[PDB]
């Protein structure tokens, strides 16, 4: 439903939510993050069914760790891509599925950066650009001429700026402020909010 | 059936309605909706009234249970979190429940929303039931942080006077918490015929 | 009922353990193994029980079980017993490799088969596997590497290991001739012939007694190396021109 | 029953499992048997000798196929060799419906190895008295397995196990060699099984199967007579 | 091993529970006695390192807003115990919006003192003594580990525990007060204790119908101790 | 299961196993560990290597959490599967109540553990006894240990393994609330403990740190010979 | 005495010894008495204490509207067949909506001690039992043993020193079938003051009564509707 | 095919008074266009200060009734006393909760004596919610009888009429005026009327007749 | 049983002066076919009850096994308590309550008659649990159609004797004959006393038919 966009740099991954959880008339909360520091280089993302989100979350932000601790280490993000795709895969074929559409957000000191996607039918993707809900449909086209995969990160928030504004031009849902991260050589930098006054 | 709840600097402000009908047939107009929970939690009943009294009492007995093995008062998130994990093993099945869980914390101020759907989130206002979306719109009409005392109860007053006058299955008494630091406090319980001859004018 | 019952778990009237003393001295009475510092590369030695002139040789392994891709293990003592411990384990690795698609980092690895061991060190009360066993293999995190379990579930990362009466003095030898810094395989090959010249009693060493096996990291495939037995005659051969040289200080 | 669950089998000051090691001496102390790999086939032949002349020699048969392509023959007791070929039967039918395909025989080796270990592990059973002699033309090449109680195994040229096998297998290590045919690995193990078995020796004392290339054969007394009416 | 869990005796009960009940006497002394005024309660902590905090070693536990508790030798069983005894009467409050009562905190306590059983483990090692306000004033309750609860004015435990009863009997009566009967408790305290009484070695816990909340006396315990 | 109890009374009212497999303990390596008020202090002895061979895999102080610490003593197997058994629980408090894990809650569920697990029905008890040092409300610096029959207890510093009497009595004259409370100091003199033992070979020293905020720094045998130096210096600046 | 170790070994003489040794445990009880006109069963018992001060320990027990068993040996196997017994009483009150015979419960409860007899790794149950109850046939006064050979009587005794209280029942068992309850509570009570040695009296605090009546629930009484009972007594014949 | 439920109707009262719990019942039992019987008393009396009435489907009010009771005897043989009348209320929506996913299709009403000794009527739901409350009409005639009550306990919708306490025999008579006036509208009432009385000192019960159709 | 297959039709009791009268007749029709028409749909329990069924005939097979069970039971404890008809009646209605809970009804419609100790019984057992006692049950059409015969005399009299009862029975049973399209014209009277049970034969009734002269 709501929003969610993946853009892949050279050396850099730039995700961005939004900050809304509204229940089917009004907006709740106006603030709410969807986001799940899960390494210090591995980002989560989630969108679908409410009751699942927390709970996918809980689970693989607190299993992850688990190895970290284990270990002595982290996880590429790789592994940590498959093995929530394992547990999707695992969970369907039950009395109790989820119903969940990740983008997992990491980066290697070797790969480098990396970008997954998820979906609901639990598929691994390796793409340069994912999005997901309503506007996915439109956000991908105002991306997908403008890409070059030798951007620069201002560049790269610039792009948000331009497809930000062709979102909140032709959209039925409101998205007032979207929060930003980015993925770099050091770890997880937040960005400043990206809101819009529209008129 | 209307409840809301915002917290603000001096503490929080839960109040509800009363009445609890049956389809089109009201069975009572003083069903005590707001499930005082512990000496330091206020519980809702915000759909269904079996499901939120039954899973809200089993939420005090647990949360009495950690204060006795840790010789320490439990936190709001806590039994949120711990509500909510009760709740979602029964998805599907049928249950009907969008409580609030209202209190101090080691932080201070929580304030916490849980449905049957699992919705866990923090937030600064709710509103909860069928004519909650005109105290939404009266309450961010009145709301502010900075609020007083007296301020604070006639906001939350005059909403629930709004709501049980447009929407039809609300009414009864207006009952009125108000979460300190320390501990709760019962403000008040009044009816909506006095709330109407002193705010009609 | 518990009139037949042993002791399969219960401390000492003094303090000690039963099993573990016992399982260490059937350890002892086995074939010989030991494994090399070797920074690119590492090997694996074996001495061959049963060396009777009418068996087959046709598994082209008596000790070593290639049990990754990328790891082998040699093996000392009751041979089915670690057998069963070789399938387990096989099948650990197997079912990480279906959870994560990328290979196991292997100390997770052995500490998994310690657990297993340890499950019957204390409650289980049966039988404790009396067998040690090392590792050899490599990673992405530390390169090569080499361990020993133990029938108690410790495990040590050794540079240079230790099997029993038969390799005790093999490890004085280990520390008396400690190298470090040559990666250099055939000085290795050369020390580990050297060893097992003096700890076997197999004298002049014929190559039917012995065996060696290697893991090396060729461009992309970590490749395990067992060897055949041509190579094998021409390092003792060399060896015994060393041991020429040791006695032209005659 | 309880479910009492403990193992009887523990080990000893010295390391030993005494448990085993009478187990291998109720083997040595059985019937005798030979089991020759030649360059083309595989032959097995028993030694069976009746208590009586009551006895007959139709229903209890020691060689015994387990695939139409694996011989199995034993030294040991009847009552624990029957529990396990009932198993290896089951196991290796297992393996065909899974694979299509006829099991090897080191396959089977490493699963009845693998069972037969269990059983000297598990709770308060004791170990089977049977030392197997399996083998098979698979893919060409002929094998030979020898297995005990110990759950351990092996792979032979040739050996012998039973009454006197060390002696068997002394006189083995003379007489043959590597390269023959089948028909003179029957010959030399008629000659060292007819030395140390008793003087009566007849078409029913003996039982020899062999293990061509185009399958397992159990042989007929019929050609057992044509043959070992004094062969040499 | 020497006619272990479950075999009687040629003349009278049970091994094991016989040396239970000798397992107890190593425990350090406690001592409860009841008044019609409120319960009150002692025990001695037994401390030996300057290291070891003396407000982390736990004797008077916990149970209700209005139980008590104190314990004897072993440690962790009695403290698993307490767990249950808590989890109980939290279940009968979630289904009877009440106060389960002290006697039947003490059946549902004692209905597994004796449920060893190693087939179909071993009995625990410790003796208890409770303390709680029901609706018919104050009680005292003292169980054991073979289960056999019985009601006490004012029962002593442990180590010492003969001298300590006889000398309790001695000044004991049906109207005593409060504070007489909490000086008196701890004349025999540091009569049966061999290190100097000061502000670390006990602990005293009183509960009364008026003063449910808050079993425990904290540092006015000190000019208690120095009004002797 | 096993219908037999290894957890009989004795005739005279002792457990033949509990306070026996604390032999077990006294058996093993010693490890002291205090708590000054803003950095904790502890380490293990005898290293005990080959002199040729590694010892990054041998560590005997590990962590459950960011803000936990571990040590033990006995042998070190039980040690291994109550380690993990706790990061999975610790791990898994962080899956309830989204605290940091005090180190209070954690001890309860050790040696809980470990008492259900010597109540249970024919199962050999942990032979070991741990150090579970952090520092969690409002940064309150504590430490605890355990007992092989489960009975957690609130030290302020402490001694196992061999010889930890002499530690302690070597403590006796070293518990001074001065004991110039530097970090410095308090960490050389809790060398000065460890450098008390029966050998004191000074390189077999195992020290590990952690100042109440950050987490586990390893130390390096230059600044210990620093401190092992300075002990020297003023052992003889006293004559 | 090798065979003499668990309730499985027979012996060479026949005689299982640790049926024996359970009934030698559950003689050194409390003294009870229980005996039964044609339309009131009481029951009696005597109570010891730990000390002074102490409470006395409890024997005469509530089960049912129309059941209460007396108890002698342990108590923690007493109140696990409390237990049973309160539940194969309230389930037969629940499906066939009627109160139970007596009978059939007792041949349930020994069919309960049955098992533990006879199997390996259970031990027989410590117990004193003596049931009073009423089916459409009036009183009944059974007792139990730890061998579960149930006996109907018309009056028992067990426990310490019972043996002259039975000499007791035995000269007055004519007597007993007649009477009300008055002279046959203090007919009881005169059992129990020959359970006691003679250089002390039975005061109140000690002892305990039961009594059901046909159309009377089982009611316990505890000094203060005893001391009705404890006089229309004479002193002993010292 | 085969539905698990079937309506059986029925009407119960309640009138928490200062020191009384009158709980009053009619004794039809029917189903759909037929007459079982004209004698089913809904009231049953449990302990001597507590009277519970069950409407709605018949078997599920006689096994709940039998349940009860034996739950009153397990609190009883166990801690020697008898239950209050709130306690009572807690373990009946414990055990309605308890079957939550396949309910009971009954309405329920605990009347009884507080432990002051004042009259405490307890409303229930299918579901197992209760509240105290001062009066319920339960069944099929709810809406018959809750507004005159309304206007006659509550002394609601009135102007200058003062508060008096409710009388014993004003109630009795308005219950008596009250089952006469629903049944003459109501096809599930009628042909008696169990009237229970609980005071400080037993149960008292009384029948009245009423009309025959 | 979801869907009963082979059906009885109802059952007629009513209580007398020390006795209880239970007719019904003996047809074992499926759908319309009247397939079995000789069937006993009425058990004589040892001395004091008698159990009378509709609905599936293999399901009163079924009770009539398990109630023959526990009787005898009873009977071999040789006690001398026997079960009052009361006692069958809750047990056989906790088992139709436990049956239908489970979501398998066992299609009746059951009733109970006995004469024990000076009173009368007459008990109905429903599919569903809902379980009364009743001056006088009728079970299927009955309830509509011989119940006003009954509620009549037994308004207009309280008690009867054994030959009104009797007779009123026959009167009812010969209605149902009328205009019951799943009856017929055999029948049998089981009647219990303190004197015991009895069940009479296979009777039947007299017909009019003087209406059809009539256009």
């Amino acid at each position: 439903m709501e929003y969610l966009i993946g853009i892949q740099g050279p050396d850099y991954v730039l995700v961005a939510s939004d900050r809304v959880a509204a229940s089917n008339i009004v907006q709740m909360k106006d603030d709410h993050d969807k986001m799940f520091k899960m390494s210090e280089k591995i980002l989560l993302l989630c969108v679908g069914e409410a009751g699942d989100t927390v709970q996918f979350a809980e689970y693989i932000q607190k299993n992850v760790q688990l190895y970290k601790m284990r270990n002595g280490y982290e996880l590429s993000p790789t592994a940590a891509a498959n093995f929530t795709r394992r547990n999707l895969a695992d969970c369907l074929r039950s009395r109790t599925p989820y119903h969940v559409n990740l983008l997992l957000a990491g980066y290697d000191e070797h790969e480098g950066p990396a970008l997954y996607y998820m979906d609901y039918l639990a598929a691994l993707a390796k793409a340069p650009f994912a999005a997901h809900g309503y506007g996915a449909f439109l956000t991908l086209s105002i991306l997908d001429r403008y890409y070059t995969p030798t951007i620069s990160r201002e560049r790269a928030v610039e792009l948000l700026r331009k497809c930000l504004e062709e979102l909140q031009k032709r959209f039925i849902l409101n998205l007032p402020t979207f929060s930003v991260r980015i993925i770099d050589k050091n770890g997880i930098h937040d960005l400043d909010n990206i809101s819009f006054p529209k008129q | 059936t209307t409840t809301l709840a915002f917290k603000f600097r001096h503490g929080v402000i839960v109040a509800a309605d009363s009445r609890a009908t049956a389809g089109a047939y009201i069975a009572s107009q003083t069903v005590k909706k707001v499930i005082e929970i512990n000496p330091y939690l206020l519980g809702t009943m915000a759909g269904g009234a079996a499901d939120c009294s039954f899973w809200e009492r089993l939420l005090a007995r647990q949360c009495r249970i950690y204060e006795l093995r840790n010789k320490e008062r439990i936190s709001v998130a806590a039994a949120s979190k711990l509500l909510a994990n009760m709740v979602y093993q029964y998805k599907g099945m049928g249950l009907s429940m969008g409580t609030m869980i209202c209190g101090w914390d080691k932080r201070g101020p929580g304030l916490y929303y849980v449905d049957s759907e699992g919705n866990r989130i923090s937030g600064a206002t709710f509103s909860v039931g069928s004519g909650s979306v005109y105290a939404y719109g009266v309450m961010d009409r009145g709301y502010s942080y900075d609020l007083e005392v007296e301020q604070a109860y006639d906001l939350a007053r005059r909403a629930i006077y709004q709501a049980t006058y447009r929407d039809a299955y609300s009414g009864g008494a207006v009952n009125l918490y108000h979460v300190r630091e320390d501990g709760w406090i019962r403000v008040s319980s009044d009816n909506v015929a006095d709330l109407h001859e002193k705010y009609s004018g | 009922s518990r009139r037949y019952d042993s002791r399969t778990t219960i401390f000492s009237p003094e303090g000690r353990l039963y099993q573990v003393e016992y399982a260490m001295e059937a350890i002892g009475h086995a074939g010989t193994c030991l494994g090399i510092l070797a920074n690119d590369g590492v090997l694996l030695a074996a001495e061959r029980r049963n060396i009777h002139k009418l068996l087959d040789e046709v598994f082209f392994s008596e000790k070593i079980y290639k049990l990754n891709e990328d790891m082998a293990c040699s093996v000392a003592g009751i041979t089915s017993d670690a057998n069963v411990l070789t399938n387990e384990l096989r099948l650990i690795a197997q079912r990480y490799l279906l959870q994560y698609q990328e290979p196991i980092p292997c100390e997770q690895l052995v500490t998994a088969l310690c657990d297993i061991k340890q499950a019957y060190t204390q409650f289980g009360g049966k039988r404790p596997f009396g067998v040690s066993l090392l590792y050899i293999g490599w990673d992405k995190h530390y390169g090569f590497q080499l361990y020993q379990s133990d029938p108690s579930g410790n495990y040590g990362g050794w540079k240079a290991t230790c099997i029993g009466n038969n390799s005790a003095a093999a490890v004085s030898m280990l520390k008396q001739d400690y190298k470090e810094g040559e990666m250099t395989l055939k000085s290795a090959l050369a020390l580990a012939i050297k060893v097992l010249n003096k700890t076997m009693d197999v004298s002049k060493l014929s190559a039917e007694k012995v065996e060696i096996a290697t893991l090396t990291r060729e461009n992309g495939k970590t490749v395990i190396r067992v060897l055949k037995q041509k190579e094998v005659e021409q390092l003792i051969k060399k060896h015994e021109e060393e041991e020429a040289k040791a006695e032209r200080e005659k | 029953e309880r479910g009492y669950s403990f193992s009887l089998t523990t080990f000893s000051p010295s390391g030993k499992l005494v448990q085993i090691e009478y187990a291998l001496a109720a083997v040595a102390g059985g019937a005798p048997s030979v089991g020759i790999k030649a360059a083309n086939g595989v032959v097995l032949a028993t030694e069976k000798k009746q208590k009586s002349i009551l006895y007959d020699e139709r229903s209890v048969h020691k060689v015994e196929p387990i695939t139409k392509h694996i011989g199995l023959v034993y030294s040991g007791m009847g009552p624990d060799y029957r529990v396990l070929v009932h198993r290896a039967r089951k196991l290796a039918q297992q393996y065909y419906l899974v694979y299509q395909e006829p099991i090897p025989t080191a396959q089977l080796v490493q699963r009845v190895a693998s069972v037969m270990q269990e059983y000297t592990q598990s709770g308060g059973v004791r170990p089977f008295g049977v030392s197997l002699l399996i083998c098979g033309w698979n893919e060409g090449r002929p094998y030979l397995f020898q297995s005990d109680p110990s759950g351990a195994y092996f792979a032979w040229k040739a050996t012998a196990m039973g009454k006197n096998y060390v002696n068997g297998k002394t006189f083995l290590e003379k007489r043959y060699n590597e390269d023959l045919e089948l028909e003179d690995a029957i010959h030399t193990a008629i000659l060292t099984l007819k030395e140390s078995f008793e003087g009566q020796m007849t078409e029913d004392n003996i039982e020899v199967g062999i293990c061509n290339e185009a399958g397992f054969r159990r042989l007929t007394p019929t050609e057992v007579k044509d043959y070992l009416a004094a062969i040499a | 091993y020497d006619r272990g869990v479950n075999t009687f005796s040629p003349e009278g009960r049970l091994f094991q529970v016989e040396y239970a009940i000798e397992a107890i006497k190593l425990g350090s002394t406690a001592i409860g006695i009841q008044t019609s005024e409120g319960v009150c309660l002692a025990v001695e902590k037994r401390i030996t390192s300057p290291l070891m905090e003396p407000s982390s070693i736990e004797k008077i536990v916990e149970i209700d807003a209005h139980i008590g508790c104190a314990m004897s030798g072993l440690i962790a069983d009695a403290k698993t115990l307490i767990d249950k005894a808590r989890v109980e009467t939290q279940n009968h409050w979630f289904t009877y919006n009440e106060t389960m009562t002290v006697e039947s905190v003490t059946q549902a306590v004692s209905n597994l003192a004796l449920q060893f059983g190693e087939e179909d483990s071993r009995p625990f090692g410790v003796a208890l003594l409770f303390g709680g306000v029901d609706e018919k004033g104050p009680q005292l309750f003292h169980m054991d580990p073979s289960g056999t609860f019985v009601q006490c004015d004012a029962r002593a435990i442990g180590s010492a525990s003969e001298g300590a009863q006889s000398s309790l009997q001695e000044v004991y009566h049906k109207s005593m007060t409060l504070k007489e009967a909490i000086k008196s408790s701890l004349i025999i305290l540091k009569q049966v204790m061999e290190e100097k009484l000061n502000a670390t070695n006990i602990e005293l816990a009183t509960v009364q119908p008026g003063q449910n909340f808050h079993m425990f006396t904290k540092e006015e315990l000190e000019e208690v101790i120095k009004d002797i | 299961s096993y219908d037999r109890a290894i957890t009989v009374f004795s005739p005279d009212g002792h457990l033949f196993q509990v306070e026996y497999a604390q032999e077990a303990v006294k058996k093993g390596s010693t490890a002291v560990g205090v708590r000054g008020r803003d950095i904790v202090v502890l380490g293990v002895e005898k290293k005990s290597v080959a002199k040729l061979q590694d010892e990054r895999t041998v560590r005997k102080i590990c962590a459950l959490d960011d803000n936990v610490c571990m040590a033990f003593a006995g042998l070190t197997a039980d040690a291994r599967i109550v380690i993990n058994r706790a990061r999975v629980e610790c791990q898994s408090h962080r899956l309830t109540v989204e605290d940091p894990v005090t180190v209070e809650y954690i001890t309860r569920y050790i040696a809980s553990l470990k008492q259900r697990y010597t109540q249970s029905n024919g199962r050999r008890p942990f032979g070991i006894s741990a150090l579970i040092v952090g520092f969690d409300f409002d940064g309150t610096p504590r430490l605890y240990q355990t007992d092989p029959s489960g009975t957690y207890h609130a030290w302020k510093a402490n001694a196992i393994g061999r010889g930890a009497k002499s530690v302690r009595e070597f403590l006796e004259k070293n518990y001074t609330d001065e004991a110039i409370e530097t970090d410095d100091l308090t960490i050389k003199l809790v060398i000065k403990a460890l450098l008390e033992v029966v050998q004191s070979g000074g390189k077999n020293i195992e020290l590990a740190v952690m100042r109440r905020d950050q987490s586990l720094k390893i130390l390096n045998p230059e600044e210990i010979e620093k401190y092992v130096a300075e002990i020297e210096k003023e052992k003889e600046e006293n004559e | 005495n090798q065979y003499d170790n668990d309730v499985t070994v027979w012996s060479p003489q026949g005689r299982i010894h640790q049926i024996e040794y359970a009934m030698e445990a559950v003689k050194q009880g409390s003294a009870t008495v229980g005996l039964k006109s044609k339309t009131h069963a009481v029951l009696v018992a005597l109570k010891r204490a730990q000390s002074e001060l102490a409470a006395h320990q409890k024997k005469i027990l509530h089960v049912d509207n129309h059941i209460g068993i007396s108890i002698a040996g342990l108590t923690a196997d007493a109140r696990l067949l409390c237990n049973f017994m309160r539940q194969e009483c309230l389930d037969s009150r629940f499906v066939f909506d009627r109160p139970l015979p007596v009978s059939r419960l007792v041949s349930l409860i020994g069919s309960k001690t049955q098992i533990p007899t006879q199997r390996y790794g259970r031990r027989p149950y410590g117990v004193g039992l003596l049931i009073a109850g009423y089916d459409d046939m009036g009183p009944h006064i059974f007792q139990t043993c730890p061998s579960a050979n149930y006996f109907d009587c018309r009056a028992m005794s067990i426990g310490a020193r019972s043996q002259s209280a039975r000499t007791y029942l035995e000269r007055h068992m004519s007597e007993f079938m007649e009477c009300n309850l008055n002279e046959l509570v203090k007919h009881g009570l005169r059992a129990l003051r020959e359970t006691l040695p003679a250089e002390q009296d039975l005061t109140t605090k000690n002892v305990s009564i039961g009594i059901v009546g046909k159309d009377l629930e089982f009611t316990i009484y505890d000094d203060d509707d005893v001391s009705p009972f404890l006089e229309g007594l004479e002193e002993r014949p010292q | 095919r085969f539905s698990p439920y079937v309506f059986n109707g029925g009407t119960i009262l309640a009138i928490a008074g200062e020191d009384f719990a009158i709980v009053a019942s009619d004794t039809r039992l029917s189903e759909g266009f037929s007459i079982h019987t004209r004698d089913s008393p809904k009231c049953y009396k449990l302990t001597d200060k507590t009277v519970i009435g069950c409407s709605g489907f018949h078997g599920d009010c006689l096994t709940l009734t039998k349940i009860i009771e034996a739950r009153l005897k397990m609190y009883k043989h166990s801690n020697n006393k008898a239950m209050t009348t709130g306690a009572i209320a807690a373990m009946l929506s414990t055990i309605l909760y308890s079957r939550r996913f396949f309910p009971y299709y009954v309405y329920n009403i605990i009347g009884g004596l507080d432990e002051e000794g004042k009259g405490a009527v307890y409303s229930f739901d299918p579901v197992g919610s209760y509240q105290r409350d001062s009066f319920k009409a339960g069944g099929s005639a709810s809406a018959m009888l809750q507004p005159l009550l309304d206007n006659q306990v509550g002394f609601k919708n009135m102007q200058n009429v003062e508060h008096v306490p409710l009388s014993l025999d004003r109630a009795m008579r308005l219950v008596k005026d009250v089952f006469i006036s629903a049944a003459e509208r109501d096809v599930y009432t009628g042909d008696a009327l169990r009237i229970c009385i609980v005071t400080k000192e037993g149960i008292r019960e009384e029948t009245v007749s009423l009309r025959k159709d | 049983t979801q869907n009963p297959m082979v059906t009885g039709t109802s059952v007629l009791g009513v209580k007398f002066e020390g006795g209880v009268v239970i007719a019904a007749d003996m047809l074992g029709s499926y759908g319309s076919l009247a397939r079995f028409r000789n069937i006993s749909r009425i058990m004589r329990v040892n001395n004091s009850t008698m159990l009378g069924a509709s609905g599936d005939y293999a399901d009163f097979q079924y009770l009539k096994q398990v109630l023959g069970q526990m009787v005898i039971d009873e009977e071999l404890l040789g006690d001398g308590h026997s079960y009052s008809p009361r006692a069958i009646h809750s047990w056989l209605t906790r088992a139709m309550y436990s049956r239908r809970s489970k979501m398998n009804p066992l299609w009746n419609t059951m009733v109970i008659g006995g004469y024990a100790d000076g009173e009368s019984f007459l008990g109905y057992v429903d599919m569903l649990g809902v379980a009364y006692e009743a001056p006088s049950l009728a079970t299927g059409y009955g309830a509509y159609l011989a119940q006003p015969l009954l509620r009549e005399v037994l308004e207009k009299q309280p008690v009867l004797s054994q030959t009104e009862a009797r007779d009123l029975v026959e009167r009812c049973m010969r209605v149902l004959y009328y205009r019951d399209a799943r009856s017929y014209n055999r029948f049998q009277i089981a009647t219990v006393t303190e004197k015991g049970v009895e069940i009479e034969g296979p009777l039947s009734t007299e017909t009019n038919w003087d209406i059809a002269h009539m256009i």
